[PDB]
DNA sequence: GCTTGACAAGGCCCGTCCGTTATGGTATAATGGGAGCTGTCACGGATGCA
DNA sequence: TGCATCCGTGAGTCGAGGGACCATAACGGACGGGCCTTGTCAAGC
RNA sequence: UCGA
């Protein structure tokens, strides 16, 4: 029958398959043993092959290689059917998780992650089953997942743990203290300054969107009132009018006079020059051209011929 | 999209004001390097034939949020906005922001009924 | 500028990636978002793989780069060579585009579920 | 009392509500069984509050309880009792006023009108076919049952889904059939039964779920069907919906409220079948019968119980991962999702409502309001004529008059006078038992709960009766059956209590309500609701009555309780003694700020040394008088048109009301600043602010924040605010222009507090809460500054007054009192309003009132007139004209009435002293004052803020917005021929970064320069469109060349 | 109209220091998910069902 | 090849308001001394 | 939610 949840046909291609017995799970473990010590020479025999270990079978040292295509077929046969037929233990770990930040698909793509990592380390030779182990990498892969994803601005894993021993210390403070907290009491008992915890408590803020209601109906919405980080065009138009006044008193000066105070602070060329540059093109070593700006700078402040640039100041 | 079109900005509580084409955006690069990671750890073939139908929801609920599957929420229960619901609504680019802008230099006030004057005159306070 | 005509068609996948790849005085080009990251939580820098990138859409601030040493109008035009933000102005960030090399092909939503369902 | 919809409500909940909730919670176990917890619900503490109702006003706190239960975790091998109090949430407590306190802003609760549960049968045609019968048996809360029937005896069963046959569910419930036939006419059955097979008990439940769940399993049927109708704590009928089943179906067994029974589900497939027999009612959905209301206390009892539910989740995961004992109770109930389910429904639901506060008479609607949207109401757009219409039963119970024009016109009623909903929540009317054509005006009513429409005849109270003897009239029209006839006195039963009972209790403040239209008592009855307080404010002379009523319910009414003498009374407190730790104080509010800007201030009524009474006026409110309410003020009207300054619904008023206070109200604003924690340096409050100078730092204490009873104006400083900067990013031109008269810039830059545009007042309350003081602060933010401005406001030029009777108009010009017309005695003439908007709009009433006030003016006597008479002609023109005959009586007043023109004098002219040619009626009208004031609609802008993506203007007022040139006024300017005024305002105007300088720039040169560029919004869509996978772009056809522009680079 | 020794000021550059951060691991046994839709009206295609 | 059922598409314009845990190695900004680079002061050519 |  046809269904548009994409979550119910996952779910029934899960249960389609059988799942295994405690005597299959000690089978499957010692071909995926096989399988790790057949990779093993593999990655041994690439750093002197050239990288292509193709037909390189360090293995059987027309008969002796096609049984060893059908002993590598099936040794990957039994890594596909371990974390195939355990499918059904990811999803009893993952329906635990899917309220903080992520979906429930997912988590699950994520926890299968972690049975793979789980079949590879799995030592039948302990003798503990292999529900036992393989939890621990699935809550393992799923909790790093939200750690690393689900968050727009994302945190570090140490900080989820520092945020997470924050919270055992309040209820534990409101254990002792049970009416008035504060802020100091928390930050003498982490041995932390307390311009640390301003910044865990604001990096510990959810995100808020630019398209949610801000009212009680969806009329208007949180992008209509944010500004823009862009200057006003009364600030640029003035900025315009700010060189017709500031090149007029520099008309009235000598023709050397307006040449040091253009190329030094930048103007009618885009970048600023040193007093050393402006020396090696001209014939004139140094002590000349700073004192010369201190002769420029000297007649502008004296009230004569300068009374436009008079309520210029900001 | 260029990311001045989905803007991140920050309020004065120290909150951050993202947009739902960014968290639309991390769900297919999210699933495509996981899909990267298990075509190389050579991964069952039941864990990616659900990768690649993951990332087809993916770039679908980008597109067109809603078109063919379930519509995809984020934090608050409202509709994400892909790229196509930002064109074809009624507070979509072409309704609200090309056919009519808000103008400047402009202003209104309420009127009152001015008699003893004329025609093509108007009280200006 | 001044324009005549405005034609629209259905995008080749060679006409997406010429609209992502750019050219950069080096061996590569750098304009292809690979992480889901965006910015740091520590400072408001991004990040040199993103969707908020400043090496695939230019800098955040006028004549400003990432890593630092380029935070002067008198170097334009030019691409540091330890960091590889070019140095130009912010408004630019707004006209590049960046892409997403896909690793299994993906239909279009428009084409499949639209009507009368042109890929069918 | 007026309000018990909410008191009431809120009562059950405090003993009835949280009991039921807590025991249905526990107990619990675990997946082993090792150990129970359940708690005890009905010994909970529900301890003191923090602040006082005041303060958490003023902190932006909440008035909320910290409530504790005691919790006994057991275990079940080891013997062992772990008794201890464990904190559950924060509940916010009602006022005395029947209100909410919630982030310093009051809030109420809006009464949700909605279905009631049950069994409802409906005719349905789908096409031009036979005649089809449906059925719902719609629960409190669960799943649906809806059973159809087709043609040709054909009954199925659909529980969203395709339909099944109804033998499917029948007989996986648990029947045999022999059960089924012998309840049944079994012959219409036998046509269902043919074409559906037969089967047994077990060969029932696995087609069931091969049709539901599309492998079968016979456990899997039988968790499916039991956990949508049979399974605890997901399906409830409710207490209403068990009521609602034995009426209906007539059902003997009662008080099983938890499970569906399956004997329930025959009877209502039996009334289904009897449907095409011709016997059995057809239900209707907008009967008030079939729909309940439900208020806080069963609002709140669904958020507890989804807030439980989501604490059940915890409490099961915390008993399975630690395997060891020895650990506390109080650990494993997490408050925490349980604080943000009552937080949710509090501050962001949409039925809970921001509180109007503009005049008493707001406060008393806002908390009787009867609105049909909300979670699990009605939607905007499936809003339909038939439920906006009004219904014969509404008939007492919802105001046919007030409701709100415009969008939400029949959405949102309003409760009557007398009308009482009762623990089901059915809306009740009162009526008085008649026996044999004598009205029994002795015992207590009825009370019928909407029964009286197939049963019993109901008689208004408007028919004329005798003193106990009998009926007067012969022929006494009444309802039966929702259809209205006219039959004998001798067989009516009930009649009614009050003539006002069908009007709300804004709708009664309107004397002569009957001589009034419809339409305009229905805008009458909604600007009464948004009248200011004025500064004085006095009782209207043609009162109905009902004004001392609604003053003592409002909760601004100081009352008296003790019967006791008054000892000291001054400006702020009242101390009495009480009599048969005796001195209680009564406090005064004087001016505090309400949520619409407006005044609540209370002033003392009683002296020193006199007896009181439980019940007695003690301190009137803002908007009340003495005893009654008063919301405007009695002034002489005149209906004559001046030289076109009353053209349009305009109003002309004189000097006299400016300058002795007439309509003048004291508004409060609030400002708000920060002192936030920027990452790069703390910002903190400095009077040392650069570039600003002592033409601003006059009221500063030396501490950056003003001082208390500083008159401000538009452009001061209220707090002086620094922010650090670190931008080191300087132009050329202004290195240039610092390095010679030096004055090097600073690393701060002022982000000071200033007042807005067109606001002024006296400062009246700078208090500043900041840390290490005893009160919380919200994160990032070091100090919190509160600065209150009140002012005093007379009526302008441009502000909107009204009256009782929808006559609104905006005032144009304020005439001396020379210029304006002058009665014979020499009392000149206060309003010269319009006439010929009198009799396009039927406003009747409003030419009463003024005629009865000007006889209660020259008396002085304060006539009380109720509405919906007496005899006929004789009870409201010989009323009107009679008591203006007594008026013209005393020996100095002759000229008040006239025999040709009863209603009219004569009136002479002020600026030439000439008499008119026909006599004006005049007048005492009671005009109010409305809060769309000519100040809050000015704005304007030249350049302001920009938007963040479109880089086009904003919009609004309190952000310098600009005005929106919507599709509308482009269709204006391309039927005309301005061609360069819409380029220039889709160009230089809104979105382009470079032509709004290029257009800026060209003004103040003075050289205007044509041909703007590419507008920002294009250069969006050319961007959003290539994102979308399609390649568009913009060429050029010119001579051999077809290249691409590049309109963004 | 210019020129030279002298005295500090400060920006990069190159070492280490320690907070910050990415990565891998833990072995009783544990094995298919929740949360709403059920009161809108009209028109135009698209299946599908005989 | 015509008749039912289901899904997708529309449904007025402006303004105001309020609103799990731990161990270990790699990575990178901060701090400090050395090295030219650059601005400034008093006479003397 | 409220004004036209
Ligand atoms: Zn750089």
């Amino acid at each position: 029958p046809y269904t548009e949840d994409s979550i119910r046909i996952y779910l029934q291609e899960i249960g389609r398959i059988r799942l295994l017995r405690a005597e299959e799970e000690i089978e499957l473990a010692r071909q995926i043993a096989d399988l790790l010590e057949l990779e093993l020479i593999r990655d041994n025999l690439t750093l002197q092959l050239e990288r292509q270990p193709s037909e390189l079978e360090w293995g059987k040292q027309n008969k002796n290689f096609a049984a060893f295509r059908r002993r590598l077929f099936l040794d990957r046969r039994a890594k596909d059917k371990m974390v195939q037929s355990n499918l059904r233990l990811v999803v009893s770990i993952a329906k635990k998780y899917m309220n903080r930040g992520l979906s429930f698909q997912d988590l699950i793509q994520e926890g299968s992650l972690g049975l793979i990592r789980a079949a590879e380390k799995f030592d039948h030779e302990k003798g503990y089953k292999f529900s036992t182990y393989a939890t621990w990498w699935i809550r393992q892969a799923i909790t790093r997942a939200i750690a690393d994803q689900s968050r727009t601005i994302r945190l570090p894993v140490h900080l989820y743990e520092t945020i997470s021993r924050i919270k055992k210390t309040t209820k534990l403070l409101s254990q002792e203290m049970r009416r008035k907290p504060t802020e100091e009491e928390i930050a003498e008992k982490m041995e932390m300054t307390i311009e640390k915890l301003r910044f865990i408590a604001k990096s510990a803020q959810l995100p808020i969107s630019l398209e949610t209601p801000i009212g009680k109906e969806e009329d208007s919405r949180l992008g209509d009132f944010i500004e823009a980080d862009g200057e006003t065009p009364e600030d640029e138009v003035s900025k315009n009018l700010l060189r017709e006044d500031l090149e007029n008193v520099l008309d009235t000066l000598s023709p050397r006079e307006r040449d040091v105070l253009r190329l030094r602070y930048g103007l009618d060329d885009g970048r600023m020059k040193t007093l050393e540059e402006i020396g090696q093109i001209f014939n004139v070593t140094r002590e000349r051209i700073r004192q010369i700006e201190a002769k420029a700078l000297r007649k502008l402040r004296h009230p004569n011929r300068n009374s436009i640039l008079k309520e210029y100041i900001r | 999209i260029p990311p001045d079109l989905r803007p991140m900005v920050q309020l004065d509580g120290g909150r951050f004001a993202t947009s739902d084409l960014n968290d639309l955006y991390r769900r297919v690069i999210n699933r495509n390097n996981r899909l990267a990671r298990l075509q190389e750890i050579l991964a069952p073939e039941i864990i990616v034939r659900n990768e690649k139908r993951m990332l087809q929801e993916a770039v679908d609920a980008l597109i067109d949020n809603g078109r063919r599957g379930r519509t995809v929420v984020g934090a608050n229960n409202r509709a994400l906005k892909s790229l196509s619901d930002i064109i074809e609504g009624k507070q979509g680019r072409f309704r609200q922001n090309l056919l009519g802008k808000r103008v400047d230099y402009s202003g209104r006030s309420v009127i009152v009924v001015g008699p003893n004057l004329k025609i093509y005159q108007c009280g200006l306070p | 500028p001044r324009f005549d005509y405005v034609k629209i068609a259905i995008a080749s996948p060679e006409r997406i990636r010429q609209w992502g790849e750019r050219t950069l005085p080096n061996g590569t080009v750098v304009g292809e978002v690979t992480k889901p990251e965006t910015i740091n939580y520590r400072t408001l820098k991004p990040e040199m793989d993103g969707l908020f990138c400043e090496k695939i859409f230019g800098p955040s601030k006028d004549w400003e780069c990432w890593c630092g040493k380029y935070k002067r109008v008198r170097h334009r035009g030019i691409v540091c060579e330890r960091c590889g933000v070019e140095v130009t102005e912010s408004r630019v960030r707004r006209h590049r585009m960046g892409y997403i090399k896909l690793a299994a092909p993906v239909t279009h939503v428009w084409y499949l579920k639209g009507i009368p369902s042109y890929l069918s | 009392d007026l309000i018990e919809i909410q008191h009431a409500s809120f009562h059950w909940f405090l003993e009835e509500g949280l009991i039921e909730e807590l025991n249905s919670f526990s107990p619990i176990s675990d997946y082993t069984g090792k150990l129970e917890l359940h708690f005890l619900g009905k010994d909970y503490k529900l301890k003191q509050p923090k602040y006082d109702v005041d303060e958490s006003k003023r902190r932006d706190a909440s008035y909320s309880v910290q409530m504790y239960v005691p919790t006994r975790l057991i275990n079940k091998e080891t013997g062992e009792i772990k008794e201890q109090e464990v904190f559950i949430g924060d509940l916010p407590l009602m006022t005395e006023r029947g209100t909410f306190i919630i982030n310093g802003a009051e809030r109420v609760i809006v009464n949700q009108i909605v279905r009631s549960p049950g069994v409802y049968y409906k005719k349905e045609l789908d096409k031009n076919g036979r005649r089809t019968y449906s059925a719902s048996l719609i629960p409190n809360r669960g799943a649906w049952l809806k059973f159809e029937t087709d043609k040709n005896g054909l009954v199925y069963v659909r529980i969203k889904t395709r339909k099944l046959s109804a033998q499917v569910l029948l007989k996986a419930i648990g029947l045999s059939d022999n059960e089924i036939l012998d309840s049944l006419h079994p012959e219409f059955y036998q046509k269902t039964l043919d074409k559906e097979g037969n089967p047994t008990e077990e060969e029932a439940l696995v087609e069931l779920y091969k049709k539901l769940r599309p492998p079968p399993t016979v456990s899997g049927g039988q968790q499916l069907l039991e956990s949508r109708f049979f399974d605890p704590k997901r399906y409830d009928l409710g207490r209403v919906g068990r009521y609602k089943l034995n009426k209906k179906l007539r059902l003997n067994e009662a008080d099983t409220t938890r499970v569906l029974t399956p004997q329930d589900i025959l009877a209502a497939i039996n009334y289904l079948i009897n449907l095409e027999f011709d016997v059995g009612t057809t239900d209707d959905i907008d009967h008030l019968g079939n729909r309940r209301v439900r208020s806080v206390g069963e609002l709140l009892q669904n958020q507890i119980r989804v807030g439980l539910n989501r604490l059940e989740r915890i409490i099961r995961e915390r008993m399975t991962v630690s395997e060891s004992d020895a650990l506390t109770p109080a650990s494993l109930v997490n408050p925490k999702p349980l604080v943000a389910a009552i937080k949710e429904f509090f501050g962001s639901s949409q039925l809970s409502q921001f509180m109007d506060q503009t005049n008493p008479l707001a406060e008393l609607t806002h908390k009787r309001r009867i609105s049909a949207l909300g979670p699990g109401g009605l939607t905007r757009e499936r809003a339909g004529f038939a439920v906006r219409d009004i219904h014969p039963s509404h008939h007492g119970r919802i105001c046919p008059v007030e409701t709100p024009e415009g969008p939400n016109a029949g959405l949102i009623g309003s409760l009557a006078t007398c009308a009482r909903v009762n623990d089901y929540g059915f809306i009740e009317t009162p009526y008085f038992r008649v026996e044999s054509g004598r009205v029994r005006k002795d015992l207590d009513p009825v009370y019928l709960t909407a029964d009286e429409e197939d049963d019993m005849r109901v008689a208004p109270g408007d028919i004329p009766t005798d003193e106990e003897g009998n009926i007067i009239g012969e022929s006494v029209p009444i309802r039966y059956r929702q259809e209205f006839s006219t039959t004998s006195p001798e067989q009516v039963d009930y009649v009614a209590v009050s003539p006002v009972q069908i009007i709300s209790v804004a709708t009664s403040m309107i004397p002569f309500l009957e001589h009034d239209d419809a339409n305009r008592a229905l805008m009458g009855s909604n600007m009464q609701r948004q009248a200011v307080p004025l500064l004085r404010p006095e009782r209207p002379l043609v009162g109905t009555g009902l004004e001392a009523q609604a003053a003592r319910d409002s909760g601004m009414v100081i009352v008296s309780r003790t019967h006791g003498i008054v000892t000291y009374v001054d400006a702020t407190e009242i101390r009495v003694q009480p009599h048969s730790g005796e001195e209680i104080v009564y406090p005064i509010q004087k001016y505090q700020r309400s949520n619409q800007d407006t005044c609540l201030n209370q002033r003392p009524l009683v002296y020193a040394g006199e007896d009181v009474v439980p019940g007695q006026v003690l301190a009137d409110g803002s908007a009340t008088e003495g005893g009654e309410l008063a919301l405007g003020q009695n002034i002489l009207v005149a209906y004559m048109p001046w030289e076109g300054y009353n053209y349009e619904d305009a109003i002309l008023i004189s000097e006299r009301l400016v300058y002795d206070d007439v309509y003048t109200s004291i508004h409060i604003e609030k400002f708000e600043i920060e002192a936030r924690q920027t990452k790069l340096g703390p910002e903190e409050i400095t009077r040392e602010i650069p570039n600003v100078g002592e033409d601003a730092l006059r009221n500063l204490d030396e501490h950056g924040i003003i001082r208390i009873g500083a008159w401000v104006e538009s452009g001061d400083i209220l707090v002086g605010k620094v922010t650090p900067k670190g931008e080191a990013d300087q132009p050329p031109e202004e290195k240039l222009l610092r390095a010679i008269f030096g004055e090097k810039a600073r690393d701060v830059r002022d982000n000071s507090l200033r007042v807005p545009n067109g606001e002024k007042g006296r400062v009246v309350d700078v208090r500043v809460f900041t840390r290490e003081k005893g009160d919380e602060l919200p994160p990032g933010a070091n100090m919190v500054v509160r600065i209150y401005v009140a002012q005093k406001r007379k009526i302008q030029v441009g502000d909107k007054m009204a009256g009782r009777h929808g006559n609104k108009g905006i005032i144009s010009r304020i005439l001396p009192i020379e210029d304006m017309p002058y009665l014979p005695d020499g009392r000149p003439i206060d309003i010269a309003l319009n006439p010929l908007g009198v009799p396009s709009r039927m406003n009747v009433g409003q030419v009463f009132e003024c005629l009865l006030g000007w006889a209660g003016e020259n008396l002085g006597v304060r006539f009380k007139i109720t509405p919906f008479d007496m005899y006929g002609e004789e009870a409201s023109r010989d009323t009107v004209h009679g008591l203006l005959e007594e008026a013209s009586q005393r020996p100095n007043k002759d000229w008040v009435f006239n025999e040709n023109h009863p209603g009219k004098i004569q009136v002479f002219d002020g600026r030439t002293g000439e008499p008119f040619d026909r006599p004006i009626t005049v007048g005492q009208a009671y005009m109010l004052k409305l809060v769309h004031l000519v100040d809050d609609k000015i704005h304007a802008r030249s350049t302001g803020p920009y938007s963040l993506v479109t880089q086009q203007p904003l919009g609004g007022k309190a952000q310098q917005g600009g005005q929106r040139f919507g599709e509308m006024e482009v269709w204006a300017l391309e039927a005309y021929g301005a061609a360069y005024i819409l380029q220039e305002l889709l160009t230089v105007k809104s979105d382009d970064m470079q032509g709004r300088n290029e257009a800026l720039n060209a003004i103040v040169k003075g050289k205007s320069i044509p041909r703007p560029g590419t507008p920002e919004s294009f250069k969006v869509l050319m961007r959003e469109l290539q994102s979308l996978g399609l390649d568009i772009a913009a060429h050029k056809v010119q001579l051999s060349e077809d290249g691409e522009s590049a309109d963004a680079e």
